[PDB]
């Protein structure tokens, strides 16, 4: 509702963190993912999401 | 296949200025059109695929030897990579660019009497796509403005509604015209899908799937351009300007 | 020269802001022919005196 593609990705890797904190693979695994597209920018943002 | 990967108006006006009317021409006897065939299709059939021979297939065709059948031929190159079987047309002739055929009275080639509605049905137009349908229109338009038709080409246009519809809006004369053009008229080109290697049933479809897969091969070959690692080690002439123009536009 | 490799990010969204128009500098150039030319040959040779 509010907010850019890039703090709306940035911000629920967070959170997954915070709710898989019993397994750390999770948001570790999402990381590697986000490294790779984030490296275009705001539309490799949206990739990842998408 | 460089014709074919033309993807704008300017990009295509200004390949046929440089390329000789030889290259339209093809010295392979090949086959004659509006022939019944069985073909062999195994990857989806035992038997014999039926198909019909045509000018549109990238395969050379025996053409006939008149003002006709050159103007087929230009078309055909245009519109499928591959040319016609019209020889001793004279040195004079093949020398000269295929835009200068289409569009300048100096060459001497007379087109004034041909009817574009045998040669849209002998380029058989049924069995055209969106891309091709443009650049025969734009060869069409070149012709009529070559021998002062314009009112001809209009009427044409007007007959068939959806040929009007994918009309390119540009004047033969102006340059800004071309600029501004915004059409797509690209048959090859890296594709956004999955492209295999793979048969296909038809024959102009088999022979496009090879033009197609062969653009990639050439694009990935060492001799493609690719601008943005040595755009300055092209010539100053062959580089892209702004200001550059078509001669005579 | 060795091209420059840009970022991907800069050739899809990269933007400048730059002044394309040239000015002439004839106004000087005439009004002052004597001036303007020892100017610009005075540094000249002092360059090409050190090759």
């Amino acid at each position: 509702t509010s907010g850019s593609i890039i703090n709306h990705a940035n911000n629920l890797n967070k959170v997954i963190n915070h709710v898989f904190a019993d397994k750390p693979l999770i948001s570790e695994t999402m990381l590697k993912i986000l490294t790779i597209d984030g490296t275009t920018g705001k539309d490799g943002y949206r990739n990842w999401l998408d | 296949m460089d014709v074919l990967s033309k993807g704008s108006l300017k990009e295509l006006l200004a390949h046929l200025e440089k390329t000789p009317l030889e290259e339209a021409i093809s010295y392979r006897i090949g086959t004659v059109p509006y022939q019944n065939v069985l073909i062999s299709r195994n990857e989806y059939y035992n038997q014999l695929y039926p198909d019909t021979t045509s000018l549109i297939d990238g395969v050379s065709r025996e053409g006939q030897r008149n003002v006709n059948g050159l103007i087929m031929s230009i078309i055909s190159y245009v519109v499928s990579g591959s040319g016609h079987y019209i020889p001793n047309i004279g040195f004079m002739l093949l020398r000269r660019s295929i835009l200068d055929i289409l569009t300048k009275h100096d060459t001497g080639l007379v087109t004034n009497n041909l009817n574009y509605g045998i040669i849209a049905r002998n380029l058989t137009v049924s069995k055209m796509n969106c891309e091709q349908r443009k650049r025969m229109l734009i060869c069409f338009k070149l012709l009529a403005y070559k021998d002062g038709n314009q009112n001809d080409y209009e009427i044409y246009l007007n007959q068939n509604i959806p040929l009007k519809q994918i009309a390119p809006n540009f004047i033969p004369g102006d340059m800004r015209t071309v600029i501004h053009n915004q059409d797509q008229l690209a048959i090859v080109g890296i594709p956004a899908y999955r492209l295999t290697q793979s048969t296909e049933l038809s024959i102009r479809d088999d022979n496009a799937k090879s033009y197609k897969l062969g653009y990639v091969d050439w694009y990935n070959s060492n001799s493609f351009l690719r601008e943005r690692s040595e755009f300055n080690l092209i010539r100053l002439k062959d580089r892209d300007t702004k200001y550059g123009k078509l001669n005579g536009w | 020269y060795r091209p420059r490799r840009f970022k991907e990010i800069e050739h899809t969204h990269g933007y400048v802001y730059r002044e394309l128009n040239q000015g002439s500098l004839l106004p000087l150039v005439d009004a002052n022919l004597k001036e303007s030319s020892s100017y610009y040959f005075k540094k000249l040779m002092s360059s090409i005196s050190n090759v």
